């Protein structure tokens, strides 16, 4: 409870860490841990009815973030661990179920058959992507294939569950915690280019609420890096 | 009975993976394989539950030969022999038969006279990273990871015949070694359908029944 | 000098051997290794994390996230079937193309128990009870909820426990998992009633897997 | 007598293999060694040692010894660029042709650090001070004096010491080694103002190559 | 990774250094070549960054046949086979396919059937002095220093046809074994112009570039 | 290397040798063994036993 870092604070009162190991350290490199280890809070998305899912890069998000966007231009190489904090608030009039993972290296598909997905279809910096529940039309210009029961990577979206995980169920729980370490073939790279890590955010069982409720339920996510290190004289 | 599962025993197999003729007389017939891992679909499969792979390699080639329809006068050829060249990520690279990157150093190539053993040759590990990446989320172009790299196999004839045309055939195989994997993925449910990228059309997640009971 | 003699079976390329090869590339000093995390030795530890089953599939919810969605909802009738679904292995069922039913399909010899999770994704303030009859292999599918509750069954009580788990055998009649409605879902005011059940399914002890095939989900 | 069986790739010549072969000419009894002085045991003893750096190629002076030399002159602009050349490698830059990059274009993959002497061919009464900016791969290279003397440098005071050593690292943007006027050149009477520089360069710690290709300056 | 630099990675390679044709029924097919390093263009300058070398040698001859154009009715021929003659430096030099320096004692000759694996053979280090040379500055005519020749080699069928003609081709390979370099020196900047001597044409110094900022 | 000489009888087929064989199917791990009752191990076990012996043939 009231856990704090930096000069952030957030509230908590259950951890589900990576594969098993927790984030630590290794030209020569530089270790900065002052200015980056804070929690960065996104802005919060809204769960409705007819809701999909949504997705983030993860160091792709944080590139307008403080100084830990600063770091990110200014060295050329580097590595850093994750602690996703994932919490929605509903009352106890609510129901539904959602699913956190954070699943390293998603590729994704082009909706057009012959090219790869542009920039700007991919990762929204600290901005959020969704699902849809149909097809994206082929004939466009470019775009991602993004129909959720596939979820985009051309997998059945059941057996996402191998990956690091953590259910959101609102009849029982109402928060998930996530740390990741660093999972990359190489012990440094480029963060530009890369994006090493994806947070996906899908409900299987959807909301409801009799009429007279809030129509909606904030979910807030909440990342902070730990043991990052970087690359520079 | 649980040792029939092990990494060791799922991908040290053997996969007929390509196949491609070549002519000695028509002056551009020479075959060409990018070694990669997305050339069968049943392979592809089988190597995308993990992310990370890590193996050595080792190579078998099945040459066998066909007799061309020639002119007439009483065709007799001796025994002939192959050669199959392996180029290094970043060496030379030929478009002739008769070529200066044939006559090479640092290309290591097998010369084989038929009517024996096969020409089996092992390929190490050969990356400046720590594995192999069967996935890759970024840029160089989207998804395409140029730190993979294993090389070129290049085939030809070092005969030159006067009265006869052969074509030949090669059928390689493909079998790694002291595999290593991590990072266990989801087995793939759409159908492939490129040979680059990860692309798809979207498909029911299972075969469908009349009702729920 | 030392005399040999050749064997039948020398010259011969079988596919399956294992002999020493002349290494193509020597003298490279190879890259070392990185400790990466999440190593796999063997291939049953992806089976035995719990996946989502699409028990709900009636040939419109397949292409939807519906399939996985069990629908409850409070009727008149006294008892009902809520679901039911056979464990005839590979028929077209529901545990065709999980995590459990995808590495399953590479041996043709496989044998061991499962772990069948349930879990109530509803509101807090809805109870109920449900029965969950296990019919073994031989046995026919109840018809009924009174000769389903003398077969063996657990009761499960949604305002206490949010989540049931089951056990049973699988091999290679196969046995049914049918789950009847003991009373309906009592609500209070401003609620929906519109419930619904995921289920999740595992490996509990050790399969035992033998004889390796190539998968029938390919062209 | 003794049961053989001969394994797949056995009448094969490898050109990279290592098996004994049969001695053409036994029986000779071959010349003993002599103790010639400068043996070589590791080609990096080739590159550690120093070479001039063709840095002031401009198109005219490559048939003659006027690259190596570094024009310097006293101007009335107060702050210059009097040389700059990047360290991407081998796209036609100065230390190619050198015998640090003679070596290394014989392999792909090479990692380490590199030291760059300067000397100051001038007369013993002229004074001056020198800027030597080094750029990190990924910042860009300095336009004007001062956020060039924001980034790493040091001031070589001519009049001091003659020669100032710089080491940094160079891997397979990339670098840029950008040097600045201070001052001008302050000489007495009947002394001449227009003196030049040379430029060095070597392998300070242990370069590590790998994965040798042929070399790509020839026909 | 330091060891991959060393002179015994570096030098001891194969390498194609010859390739000539022969037949049989010309009265004058047989092959010459004077075992010496400034043959290929490529092994030249990695020899010449040393001075003074001391290496065995491990020769390999890969040999194979072509049918010539005969006249008529029905040609049929056996396995043919080959002899590759070493003569020592100081030893007897055939001029003709029939003659008697092939039948002499103190050569070294190999004997192979056609469709066997390739006649590797080995060459001690033969000298009188204690190192090869690579430079000498000196006269004997300018620079030739003939301490260090290593002898000749030869090659001929030893069948006689009488229906059809074969011609054959060969390619010498040429791997040193237990180098040993002393006096480093810079590569060489010019271009080969002569195979005999150091003659070259000037050239620059490196590729220009507009200015130097 | 290690010269070798080829005695005759070398590649030829002999239906009653005993040499070593490339398996087919490694790694297969097969069924253990059962302790079944009325295990032979010599075929003199079956002759021991007493059968009746048609004395009467007699053509029909």
């Amino acid at each position: 409870r009231s856990i704090t870092l930096g000069n952030s604070t957030i509230t908590t009162q259950n951890v589900v860490v990576g594969y098993g190991v927790w984030p630590e350290y290794l030209d020569q490199p530089t270790q900065p841990d002052v200015a980056t280890c804070r929690f960065y809070t996104l802005e919060s998305v809204q769960w409705m009815k007819n809701s999909a899912g949504w997705w983030w890069k993860l160091p792709d998000a944080l590139s307008q973030m403080g100084l830990f966007g600063q770091n990110m231009q200014y060295h050329y190489l580097g590595r850093t661990g994750y602690t996703i904090h994932v919490q929605c608030n509903a009352s106890k009039f609510h129901q539904g179920c959602l699913l956190v993972v954070c699943v390293p290296e998603a590729e994704m598909g082009c909706s057009n058959l012959n090219n790869t997905p542009e920039f700007s279809e991919l990762s929204g910096g600290d901005s959020a992507r969704m699902f849809t529940d149909t097809q994206v039309g082929e004939s466009n210009a470019k775009k991602v294939q993004t129909a959720v029961w596939n979820a985009g990577m051309g997998v059945g979206v059941g057996n996402l569950t191998i990956f690091p995980h953590q259910w959101i169920n609102l009849r029982t729980n109402n928060s998930a915690t996530l740390v990741m370490p660093y999972i990359n073939s190489v012990p440094m790279d480029n963060m530009f280019r890369h994006n090493n890590l994806t947070l996906m955010i899908i409900p299987f069982v959807p909301l409801n609420y009799s009429e007279g409720s809030s129509p909606y339920v904030p979910i807030t996510v909440t990342i902070a890096p730990m043991c990052a290190e970087y690359n520079g004289l | 009975s649980r040792s029939e599962s092990s990494i060791e025993n799922f991908l040290c197999r053997s996969a007929c993976v390509y196949y491609a003729t070549y002519t000695n007389n028509s002056k551009k017939g020479f075959a060409e394989w990018v070694i990669n891992t997305r050339q069968v679909a049943q392979l592809r499969r089988k190597l995308e539950l993990f992310t990370y792979l890590r193996f050595d390699l080792e190579l078998t080639f099945v040459i066998t030969s066909a007799q061309q329809p020639s002119t007439a006068s009483s065709v007799d050829a001796p025994v002939q022999t192959h050669q199959i060249m392996y180029v290094p990520p970043g060496g030379p690279v030929p478009t002739k038969v008769k070529d200066y990157a044939w006559q090479t150093s640092t290309n290591p190539s097998v010369f084989w006279t038929e009517g024996n053993a096969p020409p089996r040759m092992s390929i190490p590990f050969i990356s400046i990273g720590n594995a192999y990446s069967c996935f890759y989320d970024g840029w160089t172009v989207y998804g395409i990871n140029t730190l993979n790299n294993m090389g070129t196999l290049y085939m030809r004839h070092v005969n030159e015949a006067g009265q006869g045309p052969i074509k030949s055939t090669v059928r390689i195989y493909f079998k790694p070694k002291h595999v290593k994997a991590w990072v266990p993925r989801p087995p793939r449910l759409c159908q492939y359908e490129k040979q680059k990228n990860v692309n798809f059309s979207p498909i029911g997640v299972t075969t469908s029944r009349t009702d729920i009971i | 000098g030392l005399p040999v003699m050749t064997t039948p079976g020398s010259t011969q390329f079988l596919t399956s051997d294992d002999f020493q090869s002349p290494s193509a590339m020597p003298q490279f000093d190879v890259t070392p290794e990185m400790q990466i995390p999440g190593r796999v030795n063997n291939l049953m530890e992806i089976a035995e994390v719990d996946s989502v089953v699409p028990v709900n599939n009636t040939e419109d919810n397949v292409s939807s996230l519906k399939a996985y969605q069990i629908p409850v909802q409070s009727n008149s009738d006294n008892g009902k079937q809520v679901f039911g679904f056979p464990l005839q292995p590979g028929a077209n069922n529901v545990l065709n193309r999980t995590l459990l039913g995808e590495i399953l399909n590479y041996y043709t010899h496989w044998s061991g128990s499962i772990k069948l999770t349930f879990m109530f994704c509803g509101s807090a303030m809805a109870t109920g009870k449900f029965l969950l009859a296990y019919s073994p292999p031989g046995a026919g599918v109840p018809k009924n909820r009174k000769d389903a509750m003398l077969g063996t069954h657990v009761i499960w009580d949604v305002g206490l426990q949010s989540s049931c788990v089951l056990c049973v055998p699988w091999i290679s009649a196969a046995g049914y998992v049918t789950c009847w409605y003991q009373t309906n879902i009592v609500v209070p005011a401003d609620v929906q009633s519109s419930c619904d059940i995921l289920c999740f399914v595992s490996a509990c002890n050790d399969f035992s897997v033998r004889m390796l095939k190539d998968t029938p989900f390919i062209r």
